[PDB]
C-alpha cells in the first residue's frame, strides 16, 4: 500500500507533465499532447494527433470560434479655415500628425480589445475546461484509493498511517495537476498572442493606410494654401514633416499586453526558487543568521567563526567538538514521507595537511538519529546518506572537494523518483529514493565535524540553503548562475579578486611555473618569464604542480580604488614593486614582449585589462593588453624560445593574433590565454 | 508553503468589495462613466455561449488587474 | 625547384631496396629540413601494379601516377607548403627540430653511424618521404629494419606519402596535414627505437557486422597516436593495461641514455659532433613523445577531426577521394576557403584513378512474403580482428600501477630546444652502415561477403534516402519503406519526415510555382517544415534523459514499429537501440594475502604495511573501474557513436533531397524560359545562400542527438555495465576486509590500538569507500567527438564593435573574433556609456563604416542588431543605421524623437515601423531581431517586447554596400552596437539587458552612472515637474516639495561617504546627502523628518538600493525604513522616513528618487 501509492504519484507526476517542445524559432511551443484525447478538440483536423493538429493550424483548431472582425470606414481628418497665423497654423499641422498617430494607436487599441473579448476569453475557458478534466482524474485516483484503504484486509487498526499517506498523496497529486496547469496555460497564451499579433493587425493596418493618405492629402493641399503665411522654408519644412511621416506605418506596442513573456521571466527566479527557500544559513553583518527570516532558535557554539567567503564572511566549523551549530527543527524543516526536498550549499574544503584522518569518514551536517539524512566528508570525497528504517541511499561526490575550491553541492531529493546529486551545477549520481520513507526525527540539524581525529581540521561554508521542492537541472543551474550574477574576477579558489592583495600569478598552460623577472642589459629590457617548474607531494603520494611558485604580483589601480576587481576593469599589475606593460615605441616589434617598469630604456604602457570572455564563474582571467599606437591589442599569453644566446625560457608576450581571433579558437587554445591569480589562503599549504 | 491547503478557495474581503463601488462612485461623481464600450456577450453562432450580461469596459476598469 | 643541378639539398643517391626489376636504381632527392628528405617518386620497392586479388578496399593503383616531370614538381610543391603549415605553429616546428636530432644510436666499432644512403659519400636522412606505393591511399611508414626498430637502436624509416587525394567523413574535408602528422609521429617511435612489434595490440571496436561478436583490435602504437576519446580513457592517472612494453622501452632508454653520458659524451674523436644531437634526443623523455597524439595536433591547427573513433570512423561510408589544387587550394593557413567551404574536385576519372572497393559484408535484405530483395554495401575498416580473449585474460598488477608510463602533458612537446637545435649544423661525412633487415612487403586480405539480413538494417534506410539517377527526372517523396526498397518506380525516396511529405504530397514542377514570390515563399515553406520536423524533442520519463528525438526511430529502423519511438523506447528499454553483448566480461579483481614481514619499528610497522595495502587495494579496484569503462566504449559505446553517425547521414541526406527539389525547380525556370535574366540570378543567387542555412538547422538538429545518444550511452554504464561491477568489489570487499582482520590478530595486548584505529582507518566499510562514477567524466569523453560535420557555422555574434583610445586618437575593431575591418574617420570621440565605452557621433561627415563580405542578409537568414544609444542633444530627425545600396536594404533613423525602422527588398516590397515611444535624451537598449523563420520582427526596448510585427511579404535586402553609422542631423551616443547571427528571443534579450547592470552601479535619471561628490537635481519620482528644494522660511529647516512655486531657486543634492576615496556609486553602500550652498548642511532624520543639519558627524546613513524594474531610480532606506514623500499638508509635500511598503513584489513609486 505504499509501494502502489509511490508507483500512483510517480507515474500520473511524470504522465501529466509530458510536453512536446517544437522548435520553430521565437514559437517554440511547448505543447502538452495529451490534451488530444482529455478534451475532444484537434480530433475533427487531424483525429487522433494534437501536437500536429497545432502546426497545421495555430488557434483555427485550438479554438470553437475565429470572429473574422471588422472595423469603422474611418474617415480622413479634417481642418478648419480661416484668417490663421503662422505661429498657429504650424500648431495645426502638429496636431494633425499627433492625432493620427493617435487614431493608429486607437484602433490598435481597438483590435486589441476585440481579440480579448473573443480570442482570449475563450483560451480561459479552454483553460478551465482543462483545470475541469485533471481536477476530476485526480479525485477518480483518490476514490480508487479511499476504496482501496476500505478494504485494508491486511491487517487491523493500523489504516491511520495509510490515511495519512493518502492524504499526502492527493496534496501531490494537486501539486502535479498545478504544474500541468501550467504548462497548458504556458502554451496557450503565447498561441493566443501570437494570432493577435501576426493575423490581426495587419487588417486594421490597411485600412489605417487608407485613412493615412487621406490625412496626407488633405494636410498637403492645406499647406499649398497658407503657403504665403508660413513662408517657404517653414513650408518647406512642414512638408517634409508632412510627406515623411504619413507614409510609415505606426508600430502596435505590445508591452502593456495582459500576458507578455516578460511578466513571466523577470520573476522568474522568485517564483520557482526562492519561493520555497525554508531555511538559509549565512552571515550578514557580521553575524551567522537564516537569511531567509522563517526561523530564528538557530544556536551556534562558542569556537565557530566567521572568515572571508565567496560574497560575504563565511562559517568556519573549527571541529573542535565547541564549534556546533544546530537549528531546533521546525514545521518548515520537517520533511515527511512524501515531501521533495532540496539541499544547496556552498563548501570550501582545505587540503589536508597532514595524513591522520584517511578513511575515517566523518560528518559534516547531520539530521540523524539512526533514521535521516546526514552529509559527510571522506577523504576528499562528499557523501550524502539517506537512512529509513530499512533502506538507504549513499551517493558519493568523485573529489576535489578537499581542493581549497567553493564547491556548490546541490542534493535535489523527488521522493517519488531519484535523489541526485550536483556538484558545481554539474549532475554527479541519481539514485533510486522510492524505497525510502520515513526520514523525519524532532533533532536539531546539526552542523558540526564529529568524528573527526584532526582537531585544527576547518570547513567553510556558506549559504546553506533548504528547498521544499525538488530542483530539476534547469532550476539548478539557473541557482548556480545567480550566485555569479555580479561580474567580479574570480581567483583559484573562487573568492572575488582585490585590488591592494598580492597574488601569486600562473598560465593554466603550464602549471606550476609562477612568474619572475630577468633583466637584458644589451636590451635594457625587463622580462616577465615563467619561473621553474616545483611539485607539491600530497600526503597520498601524488604529485601535484606547486601554486606557490615565482613572485607575488599586485594588482593595483590607478587611485588604489581598494574595492573588488570586475569584468573589464582596467588595473595595473605591479610585480615586485615594478609596474608591468607593454613597450610604448617601435623597438619591441618581435611578439610584444611583455616587460616591467624595471630600466628606463623604453617606455611602457601599463594599463592592463582584466576581462573574463568565458564564462562568469571560472577561477581563471584573461589579460588585455592597451593598444598603443605601436602594437594592437592582445591578450597576455606565454611563448616558450631562446631569442637569443640567453637560455631557453618562458616569455610573456602580448599575443596581438590571440585577441583578434578568440572567438574562433577551440577551447585547448584558449589554455594559453588563461591566468589564475592564486592567493596565498590558509587550507592549502606547501610546508 | 506548509500549510497543507487541499483547495486554494478564497473569499473577498469586505473592505476591498466595497473599496470597488467606491471607484464607480468616484467616476460618477467627476461626470466619467460611458456605458458605450461594452462586451456584448450574445452570440448566436457559436450556439455554445456563456450567455453572460454585457460587460461595461469601466467596470474591467474599475476592477483592474490582467483584464484591465 | 624539380631541376636543380647537385650539391647540399640536392643529391643523387642509391636505393636502399631493390626496385621490382631486381635492381637497385639511383634515384634523386630534395632536403626540404634538416636530415628530413623528399622525393617525387612512386615508392621504388613497391610495385606500380598489383593484381585484383590483392588491391585493398580504397585504394587508387593507377600506375601512370607521379611519372612526369610537372607531376613531380606538383609533389615538390605540395610538400614545402605542408612543411610550411607544419612550422607554421610553434608545437610544429619543435616536432620537425626533434626529428632532425633523431638520430639512432651510432653502431659500436669506432662508433659507426646508422643506415643511411650512400652517393656515387652518406648524407644523414633521419627520415625519406617517398612518393605514394602501389596503394595512393595508404600513407605507411615502413622502416628498413623492424628488428632495431624496437629494441632502442632506432630505425630511419621511409615514409609513402601522397598529399593530394583526402577523405570527407562528413561535409568538410579532412586536413592533409594530420596524414602527414600522423606519418611523422609514427616515424618519430622508429627513430627512438620505440615501436610495439605489431604483437602488442588492444582492443578497438566491437566488429561492424551481422554473424560477429569479435572485436576488432587495434595496434598499441595506432591507438597512442590516434588519440582522441578512445585513448583519454585508458590513460588516467592509474596504470591498468600498462605492460612490460611501457617499461622495457623506458628501462632501455635509462640505459641507453647512461651509456650515451659516460662513454660517447666523453668526445671521442669519431663521434664527429653527434654528441649535441643525442644530448638533445636523450634529453627528451619518451614520455613526453607518448602524450603526443593526433588530436592534439589538430586542435593545435585548429582542425576539425573525429576524435571518437580516429582509426575507424572515416572508413564506415564509400571510399570518395577529392583532389586537392595545392598551389590555389591549400595554403600555409590550411584550406583557403575553409575546412568546410573548400569545394574540391572529386578523384573519379575515366582513364587513371580506379577506386577498387570491395564493401565488406554486402547485406542484402529479403523478405520471404514479398518478392523484395533491397542490397546495400557495408563498410569497415582494415584493423584485424581478435576475440574476445583480451577481457577474458586480462590480469591486473597489483604492485605496478600509478607509475608514470602515459600521461598526458597538456603542453605537448615543450621541454627542448628549438634554435639550439636548429642552429646545429646538419652532419656530414663520416660512414654509415646498411644492414637492411627485409620488410613485410608481401600481403594478403580477406575478400567480400554476401551474408543474407531478414530485417531493414540502418544501412539498408540510408541508402534508400538516396536520389539514384539524372537531373531531368521528377522526385517523389514517401513515408512507406517498402514502396522504396522494391524499386518499381527508380525515383520515387524514402523520408520520415511526414511534413516535407506532405509539401511533396500535392507538389507539380509545372503549376504548384509560377512567380518569383511563389518561389520564395515555397521555398521558405520548405525550411519552416524542415526545421519543425527534425527539431521537435519530446521529454521522457526515462531517468537520466532530458528528451528523446522522436525521429530516430523513422530513419535508422530501430524500435521502428506501429508504437511511437518514444513509446516503444518506454517497453523496449535503451537497451533496445544496442544489440546485446552475451559475453561482456566483468574482472574477478582477486586481491593478494598480506605477507608476515618483520621489523620491530612500531609493533611489527603494521600501520605502515596496512597502509599501502589499503592504497594499493583502492587502487586496484579502481583499475578495475577503468577496465570496465574501456571495455564499455569497446562494446556499448561503439553501437551508439555508431547511431549518431547513422543519423547525420539520414539528416544529410534529408538535406540533399530538399536541395535537389530545389535545383530542379531552378531547371523549369531556365530551360523553359519562364523568369528574365534579373529575376532569374536573384533566384540562383538565392538558392545557392540557402544551401547554408539548411545546414544551420540539420546541424543542430544533430547537436540534439549528440546530446540524446550520450545520455543513451551513459544508461547503459549505469544499470547495465556498472552494476554488476560493483557486486564484484562487494564479494572482493569482503575478503580484503576479512584478510585484514585474520592479519591484525597477533595476541599481542594492544586492543586499544585494533579496535579503534586499524580496523576502521584502513578496512573499507562499504561499496561508497569505491565507486569512481560520475556522470561528468562521460559526458566530457562523449560530448561533441563527432561536431560540426555538417557546418562549423552556429549562432554567433558577427559583430561586436568595441573601442579604444590612446592620448586623442581612437581606433574602433571588432570584438568577435570575425575580425572586421571597420574602417571610420579619427575624429570621433569615445566617451563613457552604459557600463562600456560609447562613440559620439557628433558631426554630420562622423561615421563608422562596418563591412559585410560575411554578413548575409538573404530572406532565409535572420539576424538581430543590439545596441545603446543616448540622444545628446535635443534633435528631432537624425539617422542612425544605413545599410542601403540603390534604395534596397535596411536602415534605423530618428524622426520627431521617435525611432523609424524601414526596410525594402530588391523586389519592391518595403516594410515600415515607427515606434513612438519618444526617445528623450536617455540611454535606451534598443535591441531588434528579425526573425525570418517565422517571419516576425521583434523590437526588445530595455529588455521588454514591444512590436513583434510580422514581416513576411519582404523578401531578400541583400546588398554589397557596408554598413554606415553617422547621425548626419546631430550628437548621438552609440554604445555595445552588436550585430548578431540569430534571432534574440525574449529570455534572452532579458539576460543580456541584466548584464549591463552586473556592475551594480547606482544611475541617475538620465542613464549615466552616478557619481560622489558630484550636485545633481533630486526628484521624487512621482512628480518629475517639481523639484525636492530646501525650505529655510522656518527655523525648523528641511526638504520638501513645494507647489506654490512662485519664486524658482533650484538646490542641488550630491551623494557624499566620510572617506573621499571611492568615485563610483555602487549599490548597497553607506551614503550620506550633502546639500549645495553657504552652510552646505547635510541631511538628518529627526523624528522621521528629513531635516537639515550642518557638521558631518549628526547625518544619518542611507543604504541605497535600486530596482532593476526602474533602473534610473535610488532607494535611501534606513534599516527597514526607506525615504518617502508625505501627504500633502500646505502645498509642501516634505520627506519623511517611512516603513517600506510593496506593491506588485516591489515598493511603491514614492520610494524612489531620481538624480537629475
Amino acid at each position: 500500500f505504499y509501494q502502489w501509492l509511490r508507483s500512483i504519484v510517480k507515474d500520473f507526476s511524470d504522465e501529466t507533465g509530458k510536453i512536446d517542445v517544437i522548435d520553430k524559432s521565437s514559437d517554440t511551443l511547448a505543447i502538452v499532447p495529451y490534451i488530444g484525447p482529455l478534451l475532444n478538440i484537434g480530433n475533427d483536423i487531424r483525429h487522433g494527433d494534437f501536437v500536429g493538429a497545432i502546426e497545421l493550424a495555430g488557434i483555427t483548431a485550438l479554438l470553437e470560434y475565429v470572429p473574422e472582425f471588422t472595423i469603422p470606414i474611418l474617415v480622413g481628418l479634417e481642418v478648419i479655415g480661416g484668417e490663421l497665423a503662422r505661429e498657429q497654423v504650424e500648431a495645426i499641422v502638429n496636431n494633425a500628425l499627433d492625432k493620427r498617430d493617435q487614431k493608429w494607436a486607437e484602433v490598435y487599441n481597438i483590435t486589441k480589445a476585440q481579440w480579448w473579448g473573443t480570442i482570449h476569453l475563450q483560451i480561459n475557458t479552454r483553460l478551465a475546461h482543462t483545470y475541469k478534466a485533471l481536477s476530476r482524474q485526480a479525485n477518480a485516483i483518490k476514490m480508487n484509493m479511499e476504496f482501496q484503504l476500505a478494504n485494508y484486509k491486511g491487517n487491523i487498526d493500523d489504516k491511520a498511517k495509510i490515511k495519512n499517506a493518502i492524504s499526502e498523496t492527493e496534496i501531490l497529486l494537486n501539486k502535479s495537476v498545478e504544474q500541468a496547469m501550467k504548462n497548458t496555460e504556458k502554451f496557450m497564451i503565447k498561441l493566443s498572442n501570437s494570432y493577435l499579433t501576426k493575423e490581426m493587425i495587419p487588417k486594421v493596418q490597411d485600412n489605417l493606410k487608407n485613412f493615412d493618405l487621406e490625412t496626407k492629402k488633405t494636410l498637403d493641399k492645406f499647406i499649398k494654401e497658407k503657403e504665403d503665411i508660413l513662408g517657404t522654408n517653414l513650408s518647406s519644412s512642414l512638408r517634409r514633416k508632412v510627406s515623411i511621416r504619413l507614409n510609415k506605418n505606426i508600430a502596435f506596442d505590445i508591452n502593456d499586453i495582459p500576458f507578455s513573456e516578460f511578466d513571466d521571466l523577470i520573476n522568474q527566479y522568485k517564483n520557482e526558487i526562492e519561493d520555497y527557500e525554508v531555511l538559509n544559513l549565512g552571515a550578514e553583518d557580521g553575524k551567522i543568521k537564516d537569511l531567509s527570516g522563517t526561523t530564528s532558535d538557530i544556536n551556534i557554539g562558542s569556537d565557530i567563526e566567521l572568515a572571508d567567503g565567496r560574497e560575504n564572511k563565511a562559517i568556519k566549523i573549527k571541529g573542535s567538538e565547541n564549534s556546533t551549530i544546530k537549528i531546533a527543527m521546525n514545521k518548515y524543516l520537517r520533511f515527511s514521507a512524501t515531501d521533495n526536498f532540496s539541499i544547496s550549499f556552498w563548501i570550501k574544503h582545505p587540503k589536508p595537511t597532514n595524513l591522520l584522518n584517511n578513511g575515517i569518514e566523518y560528518t559534516l551536517v547531520e539530521n540523524f538519529n539512526q533514521r535521516g539524512w546526514k552529509i559527510s566528508i571522506q577523504d576528499s570525497k562528499l557523501i550524502w546518506y539517506l537512512r529509513d528504517h530499512n533502506n538507504s541511499i549513499k551517493i558519493v561526490t568523485p573529489d576535489y572537494i578537499a581542493f581549497n575550491g567553493w564547491n556548490l553541492i546541490t542534493i535535489t531529493n523527488n521522493r517519488s523518483k531519484g535523489s541526485i546529486v550536483y556538484v558545481n551545477g554539474s549532475k554527479i549520481e541519481e539514485k533510486d529514493i522510492s524505497s525510502i520513507w520515513n526520514t523525519e526525527v524532532d533533532d536539531p540539524i546539526i552542523f558540526r565535524l564529529k568524528n573527526n581525529r584532526d582537531t585544527q581540521a576547518f570547513t567553510l561554508l556558506d549559504q546553506f540553503s533548504i528547498y521544499r521542492k525538488e530542483l530539476n537541472q534547469n532550476e539548478v543551474v539557473k541557482l548556480y548562475n545567480y550566485y555569479f550574477n555580479s561580474n567580479y574576477i574570480r581567483d583559484i579558489w573562487g573568492n572575488p579578486l582585490q585590488y591592494n592583495k598580492k597574488y601569486y600569478l600562473q598560465t593554466q598552460d603550464k602549471p606550476g611555473k609562477g612568474l619572475i623577472r630577468e633583466y637584458w642589459s644589451s636590451f635594457g629590457y625587463d622580462y616577465v618569464i615563467l619561473s621553474d617548474s616545483k611539485t607539491i607531494t600530497f600526503p597520498n603520494n601524488i604529485r601535484y604542480g606547486a601554486l606557490y611558485n615565482g613572485s607575488k604580483v599586485l594588482i593595483k589601480n590607478s587611485k588604489k580604488l581598494d574595492g573588488l576587481v570586475r569584468n573589464k576593469d582596467f588595473i595595473q599589475l605591479e610585480i615586485d614593486g615594478y609596474n608591468m606593460g607593454i613597450s610604448a615605441d617601435r623597438f619591441n616589434e618581435d611578439t610584444n614582449y611583455i616587460g616591467t617598469t624595471y630600466g628606463t630604456t623604453h617606455d611602457l604602457t601599463t594599463d592592463f585589462e582584466i576581462i573574463q570572455r568565458q564564462e562568469k564563474y571560472r577561477n581563471y582571467c584573461q589579460l588585455k593588453t592597451p593598444y598603443n599606437i605601436f602594437h594592437k591589442s592582445g591578450l597576455m599569453s606565454t611563448e616558450t624560445s631562446k631569442p637569443t644566446f640567453h637560455d631557453y625560457r618562458d616569455w610573456v608576450y602580448s599575443s596581438a593574433w590571440y585577441f583578434q581571433n578568440y572567438e574562433n579558437l577551440n577551447l585547448r587554445k584558449h589554455t594559453k590565454t588563461n591566468w589564475y591569480f592564486i592567493p596565498k589562503d590558509e587550507g592549502w599549504d606547501e610546508d | 508553503i506548509v500549510n497543507k491547503f487541499v483547495k486554494r478557495e478564497f473569499a473577498p474581503d469586505p473592505a476591498s468589495t466595497l473599496m470597488h463601488e467606491l471607484v464607480h462612485v468616484t467616476h460618477n461623481l467627476y461626470g466619467i462613466s460611458n456605458r458605450n464600450f461594452y462586451y456584448n456577450f450574445d452570440t448566436g453562432k457559436i450556439e455554445t455561449s456563456r450567455q453572460q450580461n454585457s460587460l461595461i469596459f469601466e467596470e474591467l476598469l474599475t476592477f483592474g488587474g490582467i483584464d484591465s | 625547384i624539380d631541376s636543380p643541378i647537385d650539391n647540399k639539398n640536392i643529391i643523387e643517391f642509391i636505393t636502399f631496396r631493390t626496385d621490382t626489376s631486381g635492381i637497385q636504381k639511383k634515384i634523386k632527392a630534395y632536403q626540404i629540413a634538416k636530415h628530413i628528405w623528399v622525393v617525387p617518386e612512386r615508392y621504388y620497392a613497391e610495385p606500380l601494379n598489383i593484381s585484383d586479388e590483392y588491391k585493398i578496399d580504397g585504394g587508387i593503383y593507377n600506375e601512370n601516377y607521379l611519372t612526369t616531370d610537372k607531376e613531380r614538381q606538383e609533389y615538390l610543391d605540395a610538400i614545402c607548403i605542408l612543411f610550411k603549415r607544419i612550422n607554421n605553429v610553434i608545437e610544429g616546428k619543435k616536432l620537425l627540430s626533434l626529428l632532425s636530432s633523431a638520430s639512432p644510436f651510432p653502431f659500436k666499432d669506432d662508433t659507426n653511424k646508422y643506415l643511411l644512403k650512400e652517393a656515387l659519400k652518406f648524407f644523414t636522412s633521419n627520415i625519406i618521404l617517398f612518393g605514394p606505393g602501389t596503394n595512393i591511399s595508404k600513407n605507411q611508414v615502413l622502416p628498413l629494419n623492424g628488428d632495431d626498430a624496437t629494441s632502442g637502436v632506432g630505425s630511419v624509416s621511409e615514409i609513402c606519402y601522397n598529399p593530394f587525394f583526402t577523405k570527407k567523413f562528413g561535409e568538410y574535408s579532412l586536413d592533409p596535414v594530420i596524414g602527414l602528422i600522423e606519418c611523422l609521429l609514427k616515424s618519430l617511435y622508429n627513430l627512438y627505437g620505440i615501436k610495439v612489434s605489431d604483437d602488442i595490440k588492444i582492443p578497438y571496436k566491437l566488429q561492424r557486422a551481422l554473424n560477429t561478436d569479435k572485436y576488432s583490435y587495434i595496434n598499441l602504437e595506432e591507438a597512442l597516436i590516434f588519440g582522441g576519446n578512445d585513448y583519454k580513457i585508458f590513460t588516467e592517472k592509474p596504470y591498468w593495461l600498462s605492460n612490460d612494453y611501457f617499461l622495457k622501452s623506458l628501462n632501455t632508454f635509462e640505459e641507453n641514455k647512461a651509456k650515451y653520458e659516460k662513454d660517447l659524451k666523453n668526445d671521442p674523436n669519431l663521434n664527429n659532433e653527434l654528441n649535441q644531437y643525442l644530448q638533445q634526443k636523450y634529453s627528451f623523455s619518451i614520455s613526453k613523445i607518448w602524450s603526443l597524439n593526433l588530436t592534439a595536433f589538430a586542435d593545435i591547427f585548429n582542425i576539425n577531426i573525429p576524435t571518437s573513433f580516429l582509426a575507424s570512423i572515416t572508413f564506415w561510408d564509400r571510399s570518395q577521394y577529392y583532389k586537392i589544387n595545392y598551389p590555389n587550394d591549400y595554403n600555409i593557413d590550411g584550406f583557403v576557403n575553409g575546412q568546410w567551404n573548400t569545394n574540391l574536385k572529386n578523384i573519379e576519372k575515366d582513364n587513371n584513378f580506379i577506386i577498387f572497393d570491395k564493401p565488406k559484408q554486402i547485406i542484402t535484405y529479403i523478405n520471404d512474403i514479398f518478392n523484395l530483395r533491397y542490397t546495400s554495401n557495408l563498410y569497415e575498416d582494415n584493423l584485424d580482428i581478435e576475440s574476445n580473449n583480451y577481457y577474458l585474460n586480462f590480469m591486473f598488477e597489483y604492485d605496478k600501477g600509478n607509475n608514470f608510463t602515459i600521461n598526458q602533458y597538456k603542453a605537448l612537446l615543450d621541454t627542448l630546444d628549438n634554435d639550439f637545435i636548429d642552429s646545429l649544423p646538419p652532419i656530414q661525412g663520416m660512414n654509415a652502415q646498411n644492414k637492411l633487415t627485409s620488410l613485410p612487403i608481401i600481403s594478403k586480405g580477406t575478400d567480400t561477403e554476401n551474408i543474407n539480413s531478414e530485417l531493414l538494417l540502418p544501412i539498408h534506410y540510408l541508402k534508400s534516402q538516396t536520389y539514384n539517377l539524372d537531373m531531368y527526372s521528377s522526385i517523389k517523396f514517401t513515408t512507406n519503406i517498402y514502396e522504396v526498397v522494391s524499386e518499381k518506380n527508380s525515383e520515387l525516396v524514402y523520408t520520415f519526415l511526414p511534413h516535407i511529405n506532405e509539401i511533396m504530397e500535392n507538389y507539380s514542377i509545372n503549376n504548384t510555382i509560377k512567380t518569383e514570390e511563389e518561389f520564395y515563399n515555397w521555398m521558405e515553406n520548405l525550411f519552416i517544415n524542415y526545421s519543425i520536423d527534425i527539431l521537435e524533442k519530446r521529454n521522457s520519463i526515462i531517468p537520466g534523459i532530458t528528451a528523446v528525438l522522436p525521429w530516430i526511430g523513422k530513419a535508422l529502423n530501430i524500435l521502428n514499429t506501429n508504437n511511437d519511438f518514444e513509446e516503444e523506447l518506454q517497453l523496449s528499454g535503451i537497451k533496445g537501440l544496442i544489440k546485446e553483448y552475451e559475453n561482456f566480461i566483468i574482472p574477478d579483481m582477486i586481491v593478494p594475502d598480506i605477507p608476515l614481514d618483520n621489523m620491530p619499528r612500531t609493533y611489527d610497522d603494521i600501520d605502515k604495511k596496512l597502509s599501502e595495502i589499503y592504497t594499493k587495494n583502492k587502487f586496484l579496484f579502481l583499475k578495475g573501474y577503468y577496465f570496465i569503462v574501456q571495455e564499455w566504449w569497446t562494446t556499448y559505446y561503439i553501437q551508439f557513436i555508431e547511431l549518431k553517425y547513422l543519423c547525420s547521414g539520414a539528416i544529410n541526406k534529408q538535406q540533399q533531397l530538399l536541395i535537389t527539389v530545389l535545383e530542379k525547380q531552378l531547371f523549369y525556370f531556365t530551360n523553359n524560359g519562364l523568369f528574365p535574366f534579373d529575376a532569374m540570378e536573384r533566384m540562383i543567387n538565392e538558392f545557392n545562400r540557402s544551401i547554408d542555412i539548411f545546414s544551420r538547422i540539420s546541424q543542430q538538429a544533430l547537436n540534439n542527438v549528440d546530446i540524446f545518444i550520450n545520455e543513451c550511452a551513459l544508461f547503459i554504464f549505469n544499470n547495465e555495465v556498472y552494476p554488476l561491477f560493483l557486486n564484484n568489489v562487494e564479494n572482493n570487499i569482503n575478503k580484503a576486509n576479512d584478510n585484514v582482520l585474520n592479519y591484525i590478530n597477533k595476541a599481542t595486548s594492544l586492543t586499544e590500538e585494533q579496535i579503534k584505529e586499524l580496523t576502521v582507518k584502513y578496512t573499507f566499510s562499504s561499496i561508497a569507500e569505491v565507486e569512481f562514477f560520475n556522470e561528468s567524466y562521460f559526458k566530457k569523453i562523449t560530448n561533441m567527438d563527432i561536431k560540426n560535420i555538417l557546418t562549423n557555422i552556429k549562432n554567433i555574434n558577427n559583430l561586436i564593435l568595441s573601442g579604444s583610445q590612446i592620448n586623442d586618437d581612437i581606433t574602433i575593431f571588432d570584438e568577435s573574433g570575425n575580425n572586421l575591418n571597420i574602417k571610420f574617420d579619427p575624429s570621433i570621440r569615445i566617451v563613457d556609456g552604459h557600463t562600456n565605452v560609447a562613440f559620439k557621433l557628433d558631426k554630420s561627415s562622423q561615421y563608422i563604416n562596418i563591412p559585410t563580405e560575411n554578413i548575409n542578409f538573404s530572406f532565409m537568414e535572420s539576424f538581430s542588431i543590439d545596441f545603446w544609444l543616448k540622444i545628446l542633444d535635443s534633435t528631432e530627425s537624425t539617422t542612425l543605421l544605413n545599410c542601403i545600396e540603390d534604395d534596397i536594404g535596411w536602415k534605423l533613423s530618428i524622426q520627431n524623437n521617435n525611432l523609424l525602422w524601414e526596410m525594402k527588398d530588391n523586389l519592391g516590397n518595403n516594410f515600415t515601423s515607427l515606434f513612438t515611444f519618444n526617445i528623450n535624451n536617455i540611454w535606451h537598449n534598443i535591441t531588434l531581431s528579425i526573425d525570418r523563420l517565422t517571419n516576425t520582427f521583434n523590437c526588445f526596448l530595455d529588455g521588454k517586447l514591444i512590436n513583434t510585427d510580422n514581416i513576411s511579404n519582404i523578401f531578400s535586402l541583400e546588398t554589397n554596400t557596408p554598413i554606415e553609422i553617422q547621425s548626419d542631423n546631430g550628437a548621438i551616443l552609440l554604445e555595445a552596437f552588436s550585430i548578431l547571427n540569430y534571432p534574440l528571443q525574449q529570455q534572452e534579450v532579458l539576460n543580456r539587458y541584466r548584464e549591463a547592470f552586473s556592475n551594480n552601479y547606482t544611475r541617475n535619471y538620465y542613464g549615466d552612472i552616478l557619481k560622489y561628490n558630484e550636485n545633481y537635481q533630486l526628484y521624487n519620482k512621482t512628480s518629475p515637474d517639481k523639484e525636492v528644494k530646501k525650505v529655510f522660511t522656518n527655523d525648523k529647516d528641511y526638504i520638501a516639495i513645494e507647489y506654490n512655486q512662485n519664486t524658482n531657486n533650484p538646490t542641488f543634492f550630491s551623494l557624499i561617504q566620510k572617506e573621499q576615496s571611492k568615485i563610483y556609486v555602487e549599490e548597497n553602500d553607506e551614503v550620506y546627502i550633502c546639500v549645495q550652498g553657504d552652510p552646505l548642511n547635510y541631511i538628518t532624520i529627526d523624528n522621521n523628518q528629513a531635516v537639515l543639519t550642518k557638521d558631518i558627524n549628526l547625518a544619518t546613513s542611507f543604504k541605497l538600493k535600486t530596482n532593476l524594474n526602474k533602473p534610473n531610480s535610488l532607494i535611501f532606506s534606513e534599516n527597514s525604513q526607506a525615504l518617502r514623500l508625505s501627504n500633502r499638508l500646505n502645498d509642501e509635500n516634505y520627506i519623511l522616513l517611512d516603513l517600506v511598503s510593496k506593491l506588485d513584489d516591489e515598493p511603491l513609486n514614492i520610494f524612489y528618487w531620481e538624480f537629475i
